[PDB]
RNA sequence: GUUUAUUAAAAACACAGCACUGUGCAAACACGAAAGUGGACGUAUACGGUGUGACGCCUGCCCGGUGCCGGAAGGUUAAU
């Protein structure tokens, strides 16, 4: 539920919270946690590889089942939890044999539902079964690209992928970007859209809310000197040049895909 | 309870499995304490127009007095089965038992 | 790459033939599969005086032990009670290793490179036909009924 | 290291000469490739990071002779 | 809020927000002769770059030039 904040102060003037009261108001499940040390966007050389990353609140990592291998064994949903590592909420499920795991929470999933992976799984939101067993035209998430590698597609808060076709070993997918991609028909997929669809409806309101999320401020390139950026310079506001990267590469429109290995898997590009 | 008239149209290459489908559907109804009034296989029949790139289909009529829950389950069974092509459930005022004019 | 043959290959020569091949075809397939030796004149005097009939005898006794095995591959039925769905649509398939597992459990202990399948998985309960390639020439067939558990 | 194990080829240094005879230092790298060679005597495959000249050498001398030379050189394989 | 430590604290920068565009994952990109690493133990409601800069009303015409994107019939055209 989105909640517009009352303007008791600037910085609360424009804040929209996303309040979900079903999330667990306690500590997460401790065995499935691990340390997530921050980087600052710096590699093993210490240099900044990707800029504007730094700071933010300390975050513990939640081990999430993307491979989803517990076949045949049903699992009930224990509680829903917050994950700082990702935009989607996670669900703590309890298998019959006594194992607890975290999955991505689907849209309509709540505490007490029953899920089941495997080939003999039913078709309800939450189940994970191979896409040669999944009917054409359904919305799935947590999609594998390779069998057993783990789900990599449609993991963000409100995403989903439609299955538009199948020609033997492959199924054709309609990705959330609009790209049509072939995937082997033995790759696992999880039914339904991902949960927190109103995540994009939030407004941070102030700069500190991004610094909480580890987003350092972005200095635009024309406000620099020419030694720093190609855009820099001027005796006023001057930009008499084509928009480039800090490294002189055209940004407004120029394509950068140079993978000739995966062109056979791409049916149509996005657009 | 709620008198329904169910007619479904099967892929003709799955014509051998038809009594297995009928027996599962009947055991769904009577397991749900439903009645079965008439049950009329119409056989292979030439379609008026080619659905799904094929010209014939295997028809089954079934009149049922069941609760709506097992009928919505049966509709989902028709939905996810690829053997069944079309399914039509039509609510009826009463229980009908007389044979069809095309069963004759 | 001049190379002498140890067995007949379907498009260039029979056993005891000194035929120019490409280097990657000799270096990657023929020599590592024992089918050809590069045509050194030391290899030629090694082969043609003695092995011009020594490899023809072991290749013929290999084709006679295989063509005996293909003849005895008249066992003709293997019922594999795998898991299945309703109205066909087998849950769990029978692969190459599982076919070799079942003719081992009933007949010859057979390997996976002899098995010929157009699809190969056959995740479908009922009858099918499966050809074999236990030799380069002699093939066998066993009707395998995959039955729902 | 860009060194052919068979021939001992090595990146040498030279110049890019332009049309205006502008000289810039460059390198000449060997065409090295890792390849599994079937050794029939040891009855196994041996991976060697070898140039294509060395593959012509293996096609001419044979791999057992070359691995004898590499042991007499004192080189692992 | 930040800034010229030591003559400039500002209308300059940043900002939440907006838009364009790239990117299907071994992602783009970046540091690295390379291995690798960051992005991210993330997966297009994500990430990067660029411009603008809360909010309110808005954002009109021009693709000739320069760029970029798409095209592949014809002309020209390298090593070989
Ligand atoms: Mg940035
Ligand atoms: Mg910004
Ligand atoms: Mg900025
Ligand atoms: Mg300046
Ligand atoms: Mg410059
Ligand atoms: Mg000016
Ligand atoms: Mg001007
Ligand atoms: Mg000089
Ligand atoms: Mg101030
Ligand atoms: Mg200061
Ligand atoms: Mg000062
Ligand atoms: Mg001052
Ligand atoms: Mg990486
Ligand atoms: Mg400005
Ligand atoms: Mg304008
Ligand atoms: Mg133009
Ligand atoms: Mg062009
Ligand atoms: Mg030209």
């Amino acid at each position: 539920a989105v909640v517009k904040c009352k303007p008791t102060s600037p910085g609360r003037r424009h804040v929209v919270k996303v309040v979900n009261p079903e999330l667990h108001k306690g500590k997460p499940f401790a065995p499935l946690l691990e340390k997530n040390s921050k980087s600052g966007g710096r590699n093993n050389n210490g240099r900044i590889t990707t800029r504007h990353i730094g700071g933010g609140h300390k975050q513990a990592y939640r081990i999430v089942d993307f491979k989803r291998n517990k076949d045949g064994i049903p699992a009930v949903v224990e509680r829903l939890e917050y994950d700082p590592n990702r935009s989607a909420n996670i669900a703590l499920v309890l298998y019959k044999d006594g194992e607890r795991r975290y999955i991505l929470a689907p849209k309509g999933l709540k505490a007490g539902d029953q899920i089941q992976s495997g080939v003999d799984a039913a078709i309800k939101p939450g189940n994970t079964l191979p896409m040669r067993n999944i009917p054409v035209g359904s919305t799935v998430h947590n999609v594998e690209m390779k069998p057993g590698k783990g789900g990599q597609l449609a993991r963000s808060a409100g995403t989903y992928v439609q299955i538009v076709a199948r020609d033997g070993a492959y199924v054709t997918l309609r990705l959330r970007s609009g790209e049509m991609r072939k995937v082997e028909a033995d790759c696992r997929a999880t039914l339904g859209e991902v949960g927190n669809a109103e995540h994009m409806l939030r407004v941070l309101g102030k700069a500190g809310a991004a610094r909480w999320r580890g987003v350092r401020p972005t200095v635009r390139g024309t406000a620099m000197n020419p030694v720093d950026h190609p855009h820099g310079g001027g005796e006023g506001r001057n930009f008499g040049k084509h928009p480039v990267t800090p490294w002189g590469v055209q940004t407004k429109g120029k394509k950068t895909r140079s993978n000739k290995r995966t062109d056979k898997f791409i049916v149509r590009r996005r657009s | 309870m709620r008198h329904y008239e169910i007619v479904f149209m099967v892929h003709p290459d799955q014509s051998e499995q038809v009594p297995g489908m009928i027996e599962r559907y009947t055991a769904a109804i009577t397991g749900a304490e439903g009645k079965i009034h008439r049950l009329e296989d119409w056989g292979r029949r030439q379609l008026a127009y080619p659905i799904n790139k094929l010209h014939k289909a295997h028809y089954v009529l079934m009149n049922v007095e069941a609760p709506q829950e097992v009928i919505d389950e049966l509709e989902t069974t028709f939905r996810f089965n690829d053997a069944v092509i079309r399914s039509m459930v039509m609510r009826t005022k009463h229980a009908v038992t007389e044979a069809s004019p095309m069963v004759k | 790459m001049q190379v002498i043959l140890l067995d007949k290959v379907a498009n260039l020569g029979s056993l005891g033939d000194q035929v120019n091949v490409k280097a990657g075809y000799a270096r990657n397939f023929l020599v590592p599969q024992g089918k050809a030796v590069p045509a050194t004149k030391k290899n030629i005097e090694f082969f043609e005086a003695r092995r011009a009939e020594l490899e023809a005898k072991l290749a013929e006794v290999l084709a006679a032990a295989n063509a005996r095995a293909e003849k005895i591959n008249a066992l003709e039925t293997v019922t594999i009670a795998s898991k299945a769905g309703d109205e066909g649509k087998l849950f769990g398939s029978i692969g190459t290793r599982d076919i070799a597992d079942a003719v081992t459990a009933a007949g010859v202990e057979v390997a996976k490179s002899e098995v010929r399948l157009p699809n190969g998985v056959l995740r479908t309960t009922g009858e099918h036909e499966v050809s074999f390639q236990v030799h380069s020439e002699v093939f066998a067939k066993v009707i395998v009924n995959v039955v729902a558990e | 290291s860009r060194v052919c194990q068979v021939t001992g080829k090595r990146p040498v240094t030279g110049n890019n000469r332009s049309h205006a005879l502008n000289a810039t230092k460059r390198r000449f790298l060997p065409n090295l490739h890792s390849h599994r060679f079937w050794v029939e005597s040891e009855k196994r495959f041996v991976t060697l990071r070898v140039s294509a000249k060395g593959m012509r050498v293996i096609d001419k001398k044979g791999i057992d002779t070359v691995l004898a030379e590499l042991r007499a050189r004192g080189e692992k394989y």
